[PDB]
């Protein structure tokens, strides 16, 4: 039996969105990774044990001889000591400093993780935040609400096989982020020609006419969602509607109104 | 007889896994069974807060995030609430469109949590070593449909795949898991084990395609992209080659509910028939699903396929119509301001203040909402009586095909075993839907394509959006000023079963439902679990 990397995953303030992208991985398949190439030792979503049981399972991967890889989902809630975000009786912002301090590797899976997500959107009331601000140590960001699964498990893949990816100045992977969603949109030739839709019932909308007028953030967002797709089938704009910059820091608060450009 | 200890104590589970979200359930149990239960939620995030002030049309994209597990849910129910808002009545395509999209996240979130949720509360996944391959082949036979992937060879696959796993010495998910080395909650022969254990692996790749489908009309999965104000943006998806494809994937994922999910389900349910006399409460809500006319809120009540109604005190001879003025929402033992009590949603208040944990005074991040006083299970199983009650014939001929099958009455689905049951009875139904649905979208879209209707803001009003999502009656509540939002409120399926005490010192569906839970091991409590997951619990979606 060859060992295999120990992963351990942590959900924080976040809607499990991210959890279930990942699942949605193909090249491989879920059961696959982690039956044959990591060891996810922690993963509150489908992991056997719970409560007392759970964090021992917690205790004994983050104290294993060959160490770990940390994944991180959801966004940490400061206020009040930590308190309005708590496992196990213990406030999300302490748990994630401890695993991350013997981290072989940080990877944030989710907009929420790296940038502090929905959450963080004003007024902010849980005093919310992105992991590396919150621990202040360098991030490996696999951002979008969520990321693709392409996107985070080829992230893994490389972490454990190649070392670290080149990382953009958000701290995503130029693999998957480098381009603009909008410089590989196929409804590129229209917002060239000036041909945009005014409305979704519109004619213009019905002949697939580009989307910038009805607030698509396409041309100030980095993503592979045209050329990847989700779920080997589609893309936002592919289903006639604008993109939401969702893999944009604070896109919650920058990117708004969706449906404007103001 | 059900295995029970005789420990007298308390009990903390904290984390609740194979949830969506963060829960702590504490109990007090004496001489072997729980005697009282408190259902403590442990994230805030506070949207209703952050969207104040905020475009109503940028409603449904911060909504969504309320959840990634029933994904789309609220994206429908804020474009619902708004929609009613604004009063816009959506073409016929967006309604057909809409609601083929909840549809798919019905199939693809009931499987999922079935085998990756709450079968583990069931199965010993490490028992199935010990099953021979060629016998569980012969019982697959005599359980279920025949099919290769229940073959001895199949099943010897799998089998020689979790050996390896088990043998490498890291069990990755099933470490510390409470069935290793045997449980006496735990009833189910190798043989079975090994069966669930290659569909659970099976349902992994499913759900993918499960997913896929959704996503051809949703744009995407997790969060679809297709809902705007008056309707829907995806023309693409009346469109013929996108339907064949979408009938094809919703096609696979069904003949798996029907040769796996139902089959294996009821297995279970043979075994554990105990559980029908554990966990039981006695009121049910829903709004309904699957209308032929979302014209309006009154509309979609009465018209969903999957009837609204209101069950009282096990009463299947009185289904009350859903008044939308007697929902309101307690705060007297969640972690919010004195002053908050009693608050119909459209008057909300989300003002958060946290003591500490296990204050009995209060102990949970969600509110408490009540139906003139009374607390109310939502889901598959309030959706499921009520159709019955109302003789909607597929619930009828579903539900009858169960009792049957398990030479049980109807009264022993007022239980845990009948919430788990409920699930995958909805979940056929669903699936021998399926077809009719995608052709009436078909022909119609063939005919004419609108998707969308015009619409105008408001400079005041006030609307509600109302959806059975996977785990029940959601609606959304929103008050427009200054053609702004003023309020936005929330109130979600688990925050109705999951929530904590009212007013009154009511428990809710959860509390009351652990109340006789028997501990055949109070150091592995598999039976507090085996409850609180029939609920399916999502605690990201029951505070938001
Ligand atoms: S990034 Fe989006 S999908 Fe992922 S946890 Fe945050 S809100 Fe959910
Ligand atoms: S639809 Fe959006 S991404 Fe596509 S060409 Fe127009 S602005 Fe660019
Ligand atoms: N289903 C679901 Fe999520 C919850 N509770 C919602 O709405
Ligand atoms: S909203 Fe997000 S998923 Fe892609 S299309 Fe825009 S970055
Ligand atoms: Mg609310
Ligand atoms: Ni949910």
């Amino acid at each position: 039996a060859k060992h295999r990397p120990s992963v351990v995953w942590l959900h924080n303030a976040e809607c499990t969105g991210c959890t279930e992208a990942a699942i949605r991985t193909i090249k491989p398949y879920i059961d696959a990774l982690i039956l044959d190439t990591i060891s996810l030792d922690y993963q509150e979503t489908i992991m056997a044990a719970a409560g007392e049981a759970a964090e021992a399972a917690l205790h004994q991967a983050l104290e294993g001889k060959d160490g770990y890889y940390l994944v991180v989902e959801g966004g940490l809630p400061t206020i009040d000591g930590g308190q309005w975000g708590m496992v196990a009786g213990h406030p999300m912002i302490e748990t994630t400093k401890k695993a991350a301090a013997k981290a072989k590797g940080i990877i944030c899976i989710g907009t929420c993780s790296a940038y502090g997500g929905v959450q963080k959107a004003k007024p902010n009331p849980s005093q919310a935040k992105g992991v590396s601000e919150a621990l202040g140590v360098k991030t490996i960001n696999i951002p979008g609400c969520p990321p693709n699964p392409i996107n985070f498990v080829g992230a893994v893949v490389h972490v454990l096989t190649k070392g670290i990816p080149d990382l953009d100045e958000n701290g995503r992977p130029k693999l998957f982020y480098g381009e603009l969603v909008h410089d590989n949109c196929p409804r590129l030739p229209h917002f060239e020609a000036s041909e945009f839709a005014p409305s979704f019932d519109s004619e213009e909308a019905k002949k697939g006419f580009c989307l910038y007028e009805l607030g698509c953030k396409g041309p100030v967002t980095y993503n592979n969602c045209p050329k990847v797709l989700f779920n080997q089938v589609n893309w936002p704009v592919q289903a006639g509607h604008p993109c939401l910059g969702c893999s944009e820091p604070d896109f919650w608060d920058t990117m708004t109104p969706f449906y404007e450009q103001g | 007889p059900t295995p029970q200890s005789t420990f007298t104590g308390p009990i903390v589970v904290d984390p609740i896994t194979r949830i969506e979200g963060h829960l702590r359930i504490m109990v007090e149990v004496e001489n072997g069974k729980v005697k009282d239960a408190w259902s403590s939620s442990q994230l805030f995030r506070g949207l209703e807060i952050i969207l104040k002030g905020r475009d109503p049309r940028d409603a449904q994209h911060f909504t969504q995030r309320a959840c990634g597990v029933c994904t789309y849910v609220h994206a429908l129910a804020s474009s619902r609430c708004v929609d009613d808002a604004v009063k816009v009545s959506i073409p016929a395509n967006a309604r057909m469109m809409r609601n083929l999209v909840m549809a798919s996240q019905y199939l693809h979130d009931h499987l999922v949590h079935f085998y990756h949720l709450h079968a583990l509360d069931w199965v010993d996944v490490t028992a199935a070593l010990k099953a021979d391959p060629n016998k569980a082949a012969k019982l697959a036979a005599s359980i279920a449909p025949a099919r290769p992937g229940n073959s001895a060879k199949a099943l010897k696959a799998v089998q020689d795949k979790l050996k390896a796993f088990v043998e490498s010495g890291q069990l990755g998910i099933f470490t510390n898991a409470y069935f290793l080395g045997g449980h006496k909650a735990y009833y189910l022969p190798p043989e079975v084990d090994l069966i669930a254990t290659a569909h659970y692996l099976e349902a992994l790749h499913m759900q993918v395609k499960a997913a896929s489908a959704m996503a051809i009309l949703g744009g995407k999965n997790p969060h679809t992209q297709f809902t705007v104000v008056g309707g829907c943006s995806n023309y693409q998806g009346l469109t013929k080659d996108p339907l064949a494809n979408y009938l094809a994937l919703s096609k696979e994922v069904c003949q798996f509910v029907n040769e796996c999910y139902i089959p294996d389900l009821l297995a279970v349910a043979g075994f554990y028939k105990d559980w029908g006399g554990i966990g039981g409460t006695s009121n049910y809500l829903a709004f309904g699903e699957f209308a032929t006319d979302d014209s309006s809120p009154e509309k979609h009540l009465a018209t969903s396929q999957f009837p609204s109604g209101v069950i009282t005190g096990r009463d299947l001879g009185k289904v009350d119509n859903v008044d939308l003025g007697a929902i309101y929402e307690d705060v007297k033992y969640s972690w919010y301001a004195p002053g908050g009590d009693g608050k119909h949603p459209y008057d909300g208040v989300t003002d958060p203040k946290y003591t500490k944990l296990d204050d009995k005074d209060h102990y949970s991040w969600m509110k408490a909402p009540r139906y003139k006083g009374k607390a109310m299970e939502v889901g598959p199983l309030a959706r499921t009586f009520i159709a019955y009650a109302k003789g909607q014939p597929d619930f009828k001929k579903v539900v009858d095909m169960v009792l049957g099958k398990l030479s049980v009455p109807a009264t022993a689905l007022h239980s845990t075993l009948g919430r788990t049951a409920a699930r995958g009875i909805e979940t056929a139904i669903v699936c021998a839907n399926m077809e009719k649905w995608i052709k009436e979208m078909a022909d119609s879209g063939a005919k004419d394509n609108t998707l969308c209707a015009k619409w105008e803001m408001p400079e005041e009003s006030k609307g509600v959006g109302l959806a059975d999502a996977p785990r029940g009656a959601l609606s959304h509540w929103i008050r427009i000023k200054g053609k702004k939002i003023d309020n936005f409120q929330l109130v979600v399926p688990s925050t109705w079963n999951l929530g904590p005490r009212g007013a009154q010192g009511d428990k809710s569906p959860v509390e009351e439902a652990l109340i006789g839970t028997p501990i055949a091991d109070p150091k592995r409590p598999v039976e507090i679990l085996r409850t609180v997951h029939a609920f399916d619990p999502c605690i990201a979606c029951g505070v938001h």
